[PDB]
């Protein structure tokens, strides 16, 4: 029947006081965080059955947590295993969950949520079912509905309630569509939290003080949400309201514009569940939300994203690629060589974590310009209120611009970011290796040159290692750690810990030309340029890139990588195997690169690439492009263009896994998503294979069958390797 | 195979949107006014023999809700057996009502049918009825909904129609409509609208700007909700940027108006002393992509020609609704229509586009121009929202 | 000229108005659901040969506005050339779309057409479109507007149908609809509604009360009305009548429900080319009506005109299907043409299963196509009354 139940250890402690205020303290003994799992559903079922059973002796309810966090997340381990035939169980689970919260919400008495810490996803949904929300303004505390980042949606009433609280437009844009996490002050200002306190010890007292005052002042409206009152007026109007109905058709198009046409069905479903829910009563609305939730969980994109942004990301942060047994070594002073975009961005993220940074260049005028990158970054942060004047002054005070190698004294962590040249890097390291501390990490920020070669320019080769950042350093989240064949496991762990300290994500890569990220993004760029030489419209190439889910279209990306540098890579990779005895099969893009260089259009730095660059900004494609490459003479299907770029990267990633470049698919997925911007809906260039979906089917077999369909039409570089064959 | 004939085809003047003369007139009153005129022209007509009244209406809400065709039959005092049905096929609702009336006559089960349309866009603006393709984010997101204005600009971008090209056609329409009005071409077809006292409310098409110059058209400024431009280019991915050439001066006007057409068999016409004016030779319905929206008239015209066993050379007059200038130019370019055969009395850019009635208005416009020129054939066609298209060929009797 | 054939006729179950299972289902989804069932039954059908899709919808507002027929074409991924037009002739819109589709085929300028209706009265109540009559007191005052319920009470008053007479008909409709559901008569026509995951939402006409009793019906209280004035207005026209006997309640009138229906109508050349089997044939259609104040005695002349047009008489018809908008309307129609009682609404009607305005005409049409096939009989006659004083009737012949 219609029940609050769907063996497990109880997760809720019950306490009724003299006044009649029942305090539900959630404390899952199977982990450090309260999680919406089977144990929670069963326990909240018992507790809500008890609140209804003892209704005559209960005047109010206080929901609290005994953990550092309030409540954060759900059963991803179960949600990822749900097959399309399991949609009935998934639908009935969220229906059972919401039936518990809806009973709590309609008990006829006030319920207050004591938010002592993080209230994320299902945690905020529990609090949103309460009539009053009191949050402790502690450090590390967050509130939000981040289900969309795992390809799901807030299915425990989050979508229905935030729409009833803020209206369709504000709830979707501010809360739902992006899964934004708010600090407790932002939460109070936008309405997610009602009031704040400074310590968790005041929470339950303040909650019972509010329950007592609410009953005394507002007895008839106690325990009644705004949408359960006669004459409830939804903010911004309902879809039948003529004010909202005028702009409502533009919501799917604005969403389609922001997503650039990429296949992301979670935001499409959230928007549908919000609007469809605002057209009916609350109960009918939440059941609609449950159907869209079940529709996402049983889908592949959710499984792609649950694998990457939950399981793979936790496997990485737990140290899956960190050498076993090695302990922690402190970092006292960081020495950055070079004040370019990389060196300046590196100096910022390092000093932002709290490290003392020495920023050396060839001139003081140059190093001061490098620190200016941090000053201009903190300037934007101050006027937008994301930092205080005090911490901003302290941050910049940790960056010491210099031009002498003597100021590298006391540096136990070196990050070189000078020009890409082996004998230049040998010289820069040669004159600082003796000034720095004897256990100092000697790191190079190189994109292509092998670490084993650069390491021979120092004596302590066991402490030489590649630390590959990505520009802009302040916003790109990955650090590619390259392990030369003389690099020690201690140096690996030390760089690994530093990466987490600056708030970035590490992947460990064995030494090889192109490493992982440069090698793979090369195949993405080369597929686009090959299509240009084949006579495909330049506008269609960029459309394919954006609709595939890429953050920046490939031709635009090519203009920023400098085609001159792009040509030098191919010259350096041919004599890397032709001088070695093997063979080098030239890519069709090399003829396109050489012709663009022939016409003096090497990229954006030059001032002209595939796009026109006027007044610092990018103003449309070069009109001579269509005449130069006979554009329009080849009009393949857009899905073929998309699959050519996705498969080329997915196959080069598998090549890297078979050669021992990467040692885990978790590094492959996160490294491709955060390093080079592989579309998040794929779950990574490795998850893309085991979760491919098209006309053929779903799985590894459908990928291979499709890769062979591409090999027949566009060349044998799409032929699947033996490792994927079964 | 009973043949369908047009015995009468009349319409109201088209009152403009802002400070329009027809804003105080209910849409129901516009239709009853035309019905009362048909009685004045044939008082001997036995209204009992009228089987049905088929009115097109794109926004059937408010003053236009509740089966406005039936409201006209009761308010005008027509026999209660005379039916009354409202249909909506967007901009072609006026012509679909005519075509359906002819198909009802050809089937031999309806004898004498009133068809037409009514649209008071000043009182009931378009989009007032709601709709799934716009107000439901699941289907809107899938069908790539784009306003008709942007599809018109995308057409001008693909075909290379400049701002001067479309504005040139706009001037052409303003001049040809001014000539037809001064020449007296619309004398017997435009029934002036009067109030309950017989006082004049409107006797001409207000929206016309007969003193239009290409300098004034070039001054105008070129859907503003954002997002739709990137949605259109996501489908038409070979286009880099949409050239926005369409303004208020080279697009159809927003007006109020209504039209009526009397359609029946030759036996029904003989029985009621009615002289047939023209014959419905053939009809057709096709469509094209709904993201560009307005390219559906080209295959529907190609179809109605093959059905009637005719070609472009067999047609004396082409009448395509001037929803947007690039739509007519693209149409003229594809079928290689002579310039002197196309919208010879102006169109919606000068006189207006009263959605539910336009198909019946330009149908009545052609019946008169064939009898005036002593020509034989006319082809009428309209573009439709959602990517449809309807076409009709009439022969003079 | 061309003969029109019914190749398929299906309908959704009719969901009730209060706490109904279909209240969460958008009206567009009911129609698309039926299109996806027609695809399942004929997978290799060339959808490009479908030249139009005509849907009846009395309240084209909100979820049902913007030409919902066109929406169903685009939403279901049908060819963009397949048209899509909404019409409204009040209660007979669904049958009018079927007849229009048949006439479009008979003219020869149409090969294969989808027709039907849709109405979600739980989401879009009747009168949501307003109306050129309500928002205009000058016209309302002159046409002497009277809602459908009072015309039915007046009909029962004039013809002498008592409260027990109309409740006797309400009981037999609930019985026959229960027998039909038990016998499986609706097994292949009623297509259950499922969500985007495939979970069941509704598989039966949930407005039915199979345990209806004479005692339970007699206890109901009589029924735009419940306001004032309309009774006196009706008697100003029918001035020989002194008092209106209000006999109609919720138990003997049509229920408010959600539903949709689809009928595939085409020419013999269309069905032959696509390997489709004809099920019935549109013999004739007709339109007529009577006074708008009595409103509901319109199907009597429309039936005589379609019988006269088909060259048949009442004795030639094996099954009569008249919509049970009100019990007195059917008893009048039965009394007039002397319809044998066992040929009339033989599988129940709107009193038991509901009346989804725009879709009702196509539902009861598909009800007769299946019943002629089940009984192995030739001819049926489908007719509906209309608000404002109209009427529509159709005669079909089993093939
Ligand atoms: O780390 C997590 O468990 C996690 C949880 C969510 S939630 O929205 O399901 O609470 C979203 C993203 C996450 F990464
Ligand atoms: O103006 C130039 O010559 C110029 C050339 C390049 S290059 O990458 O082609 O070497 C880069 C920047 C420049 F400003």
């Amino acid at each position: 029947g219609s029940s609050h139940h769907h063996m497990p250890d109880n997760t809720i402690q019950w306490d009724k006081d003299a006044d009649g205020i029942v305090t539900l303290t959630m404390d899952d003994p199977s982990g450090s965080t309260n999680v919406m799992n089977e144990a929670y559903i069963e326990s909240m079922g018992k507790a809500v059955d008890r609140l209804v059973a003892e209704k005559d002796s209960i005047t109010g309810v206080v929901v609290a947590s005994a953990k550092k966090t309030f409540f954060a997340g759900g059963d991803v381990k179960t949600m990822i295993q749900a097959r399309p035939e399991d949609a009935g169980d998934v639908f009935n689970t969220v229906e059972t969950i919401k039936r518990q919260l809806r009973t709590l919400e309609t008990l006829g008495k006030p319920v207050v949520a004591a938010i002592n810490g993080a209230a994320l996803g299902g945690g905020l949904e529990i609090a949103l079912a309460c009539h009053h929300r009191i949050a402790a303004d502690v450090k590390g505390s967050q509130l939000g509905l981040p289900e969309v980042t795992l390809g799901l949606l807030p299915g425990g009433g989050g979508v229905t309630r935030t729409v009833r609280m803020f209206g369709i437009q504000n709830a979707f844009v501010s809360v739902l569509a992006q899964g934004t996490r708010f600090k407790p002050a932002k939460a109070k200002e936008i309405g997610l939290v009602d009031e704040l306190v400074a310590t968790v010890e005041e929470l339950v007292p303040a909650a019972k003080a509010w329950i007592k005052e609410e009953l005394k002042a507002n007895p008839d409206g106690a325990g009644v949400q705004p949408w359960d009152k006669k004459g409830y007026k939804m903010p911004g109007g309902t879809p039948s309201s003529p004010g909202l109905a005028a702009i409502l058709p533009s919501f799917p198009s604005n969403l389609r514009k922001q997503l650039k046409g990429a296949p992301m069905p979670a935001p499409r479903a959230i928007l549908a569940a919000a609007v469809e829910g605002a057209q009916v009563d609350f109960d009918t609305a939440s059941r609609i939300e449950s159907r869209y939730f079940a529709s996402l969980v049983t889908g592949q994109v959710a499984k792609n994203m649950m694998q990457a942004f939950f399981f793979d990301l936790q496997a990485i942060n737990a140290g899956g690629s960190r050498p076993e047994g090695i302990g922690k070594t402190p970092i006292k002073r960081i020495g950055v060589l070079g004040a370019g975009m990389m060196g300046a961005g590196i100096a910022y993220v390092s000093a932002k974590a709290g490290y003392e940074v020495v920023l050396k260049d060839v001139s003081l005028e140059a190093a001061a310009k490098g620190k200016g990158y941090s000053e201009k970054l903190e300037a934007k942060a101050l006027e937008r209120g994301r930092t205080t004047q005090e911490r901003s002054d302290a941050l910049l005070a940790r960056i010491t611009p210099t031009a002498d190698a003597a100021d590298f004294k006391g540096v136990d962590f070196v990050i070189e970011a000078v020009f890409e040249n082996q004998e230049l890097k040998h010289k820069v390291f040669g004159e600082i290796e003796d000034i720095v501390e004897p256990n100092a990490i000697l790191g190079s920020n190189t994109s292509t040159l092998p670490i084993t070669g650069l390491a021979t320019g120092v004596k302590r080769q066991e402490d030489f290692i590649g630390i590959h950042f990505f520009s802009p350093v302040d916003k790109m989240p990955l650090v590619e750690i390259i392990k030369g064949e003389k690099t020690s496991d201690e140096a690996l762990a030390r760089v690994f810990d530093y990466t987490l300290a600056i708030g970035k994500t590490p992947i460990v890569v064995n030494d090889s030309r192109g490493f992982f990220t440069s090698r793979v993004i090369g195949t993405f760029v080369n597929e686009a340029l090959a299509m240009l030489g084949e006579g495909v419209e330049p506008a269609s190439i960029e459309q394919a890139g954006s609709q595939a889910g890429y953050p920046a279209p490939p031709l635009q990306l090519s203009d920023e990588l400098n085609l001159e540098l792009m040509h030098k890579i191919a010259v350096a990779t041919r004599k890397g195997v032709e001088d070695a005895g093997g063979t080098y099969q030239p890519h069709p893009a090399e003829a396109v690169v050489e012709k663009m260089i022939e016409l003096g259009r090497s990229g954006r730095l030059k001032g002209a690439g595939f796009y026109e660059y006027a007044d610092g900004k990018r103003s449309g494609l070069w009109p001579g492009l269509r005449e130069t490459f006979k554009s329009g003479s080849s009009q393949p299907p857009l899905q073929d263009m998309i699959d050519r770029m996705l498969f080329a990267e997915a196959l080069e990633t598998q090549k890297c896994l078979d050669e021992g470049v990467l040692t885990s698919t978790a590094d492959a997925n996160i490294g491709s998503i955060m390093g080079i911007g592989f579309p998040p809906w794929t779950g990574g260039s490795a998850q893309f294979i085991v979760g491919y979906s098209g006309p053929a089917g779903t799985g590894k077999a459908a990928f291979v069958a499709r890769a062979r369909e591409l090999a027949a039409a566009y060349g044998d570089r799409f032929l699947p390797p033996e490792s994927l064959l079964s | 195979s009973e043949e369908a004939f047009i015995y009468e085809a009349i319409r109201t003047p088209r009152g403009k949107q802002k400070n329009g003369s027809l804003h105080e007139v209910k849409p129901l009153s516009l239709v009853v006014g035309l019905i009362d005129e048909l009685r004045k022209r044939h008082p001997d007509l036995d209204e009992n023999l009228i089987s049905d009244v088929i009115l097109g209406c794109v926004s059937p809400v408010g003053d236009q809700g509740g089966d406005i065709a039936r409201a006209a039959v009761l308010a005008s005092g027509m026999p209660v057996t005379s039916g009354g049905v409202q249909l909506n096929r967007f901009c072609a609702s006026g012509l679909e009502a005519v075509n359906t009336a002819a198909q009802k006559v050809r089937s031999g089960w309806d004898d004498l049918v009133l068809a037409g349309g009514v649209e008071s866009m000043s009182r009931v603006p378009m989009g007032s009825d709601g709709g799934a393709m716009g107000l439901d984010p699941a289907t809107n997101y899938d069908v790539m909904f784009v306003p008709q204005s942007i599809g018109a600009d995308l057409i001008a971008t693909i075909e290379g129609f400049s701002r001067e090209d479309v504005d040139a056609y706009a001037l052409r329409s303003q001049q040809k409509a001014a000539e037809a009005w001064s020449g007296g071409y619309f004398a017997k077809s435009v029934v002036p609208v009067r109030d309950q006292n017989g006082l004049l409310i409107l006797d001409h098409d207000e929206h016309m700007r007969p003193d239009t110059t290409k300098e004034g058209l070039a001054k105008l400024k070129p859907a503003a909700l954002g997002g739709f431009d990137d949605v259109a280019l996501q489908k038409y991915h070979w286009v880099e940027k949409i050239n926005h050439v369409h303004t208020g001066g080279n697009s159809s006007g927003i007006v109020d108006g209504a039209a009526l057409v009397m359609i029946g068999s030759a036996a029904a016409g003989k029985l009621q002393g009615l002289t047939p004016r023209a014959r419905i030779v053939a009809t057709a319905t096709s469509g094209a992509d709904p993201v560009i929206m307005l390219t559906g008239p080209t295959p529907a015209t190609r179809k109605v020609l093959d059905r009637a066993g005719l070609t472009v050379d067999d047609i004396d007059l082409f009448e395509l609704n001037e929803a947007f200038a690039s739509v007519v130019l693209k149409f003229q370019k594809d079928l290689n229509i002579p310039d002197e055969k196309l919208n010879v009395n102006g169109g919606a850019i000068a006189m207006g586009h009263p959605l539910g009635a336009t198909g019946a208005m330009i149908l009545g416009t052609m019946v008169d121009e064939l009898e005036r020129r002593n020509a034989r054939r006319a082809l009428i066609t309209l573009c439709i929202g959602g990517g449809m298209g309807v076409a009709t060929i009439i022969e003079r009797v």
